[PDB]
């Protein structure tokens, strides 16, 4: 949910 | 692979060096060795425009960087030569992206002596040079999806700041191809384009169908968008519209399928037969619509397997009430996506040939 968003995220980086 | 890239601008070659070497030796007396050898500089400027704008064109990240440390080069000669009131003739010639132009004589050019129009459409090369790496990338692979997710979201914002930019940085009305409109339009094609490639990351590392959905439903509004920005024009070339228009309906039906899933599991049986009707009247529509641009066979078959599974047991066993999508809650929406903002220095290991200055 809101933390599976967070390193979706975070793994662009 | 059905991606929007951006075709590169075209520009005629133009000796940098000389116009510059004049303007240098006017406030630097000393011919002899220190203050003769941004001179030296300076030619290395022209080689670098040469190599940036001039080279057959490569589709990699070598040639992007080049594009990029030219566009960071050319941020850091504005103040240097004082170019608001204009002492140095330099004109610089760059072709339409998108106007053919008449074959009845010419296309359309535009020649200005100006860092500001030069920046503008160098800086549009680097937007479409990361559109064209970004699509060429496979997204079978995880490396490929996170490439393309970071091409896409640059180049948005690349296009964007052409938007913002272009009319102040010019003296005259651009070309249509760098004008506000158009390349408003290509940042949010870009920006789609990098949505989309999260929902394949999210798809591809099997997440949780109701993330999946969220994902989708964000993709579907950001091409909507798009192509109703296109509906009324005819700047960008034609597949452009039509791959748009699909997109937004293949996305709003990954939408639905996915939310169909997290439904199913809950036991919301009619809830999942609507979602996947809906799913499947998006998707004949693309099919009988766009078959020229996409193909959407196995996306049917998989939503076609599950509706007809879905109904056999619900008729036979459960006897949900079919809802009306009306009466469906909203799927919500999750952006994972924006426009990388330019702040030079926007290339690798940056430095300024003219820092002494």
């Amino acid at each position: 949910e809101d933390d599976d968003i967070k390193q979706l995220a975070a793994w662009a980086t | 692979a059905t991606f929007i890239s951006v075709q590169l601008k075209k520009t005629s070659e133009v000796d940098l060096a000389k116009p510059l070497v004049k303007f240098i030796q006017q406030t630097y007396p000393s011919g002899g060795e220190e203050q003769a050898q941004y001179c030296r500089a300076a030619e290395e400027l022209s080689k670098l425009r040469r190599a940036a704008v001039g080279r057959p064109l490569d589709k990699h990240e070598g040639a992007l960087e080049t594009l990029l440390r030219y566009y960071d080069q050319i941020c850091s000669i504005e103040p240097k030569f004082p170019f608001s009131e204009n002492q140095i003739c330099l004109t610089f010639t760059w072709k339409d992206a998108f106007d053919k132009g008449s074959l009845f004589g010419g296309s359309v050019k535009l020649a200005l002596a100006s860092l500001g129009y030069e920046k503008s459409c160098v800086l549009f090369n680097c937007a479409a040079l990361a559109s064209q790496i970004a699509a060429e990338q496979n997204l079978d692979n995880d490396e490929g999806l996170k490439i393309a997710a970071k091409h896409y979201q640059f180049a948005s914002g690349a296009f964007l700041h052409i938007k913002e930019t272009v009319l102040s940085a010019l003296s005259r009305e651009p070309t249509v191809d760098i004008s506000p409109d158009t390349v408003g339009t290509l940042s949010l094609i870009m920006l789609a384009q990098a949505q989309e490639v999260f929902f394949l990351k999210a798809t591809r590392d099997k997440m949780k169908d109701a993330i999946i959905a969220k994902l989708a439903n964000q993709a579907a509004d950001y091409f909507g968008d798009a192509f109703k920005q296109c509906q009324y024009k005819d700047t960008l070339p034609k597949e452009v519209f039509p791959v748009l228009a699909a997109k937004h309906c293949i996305m709003q039906a990954n939408a639905e399928y996915h939310q169909s899933i997290l439904a199913k599991q809950q036991k919301k049986f009619g809830e999942e037969i609507a979602r996947l009707q809906h799913a499947a009247e998006l998707i004949k529509t693309v099919a009988s619509r766009y078959d020229e641009y996409v193909n959407v066979k196995d996306f049917s078959d998989k939503i076609n397997r599950a509706l007809a599974a879905a109904k056999k047991d619900n008729d036979f066993i459960y006897h949900d009430r079919v809802p009306d999508l009306k009466d469906l809650d909203p799927i919500g929406k999750a952006t994972l996506v924006k426009s990388t903002p330019v702040n030079v220095p926007i290339s690798q290991k940056f430095t300024d040939l003219f820092e002494k200055m």
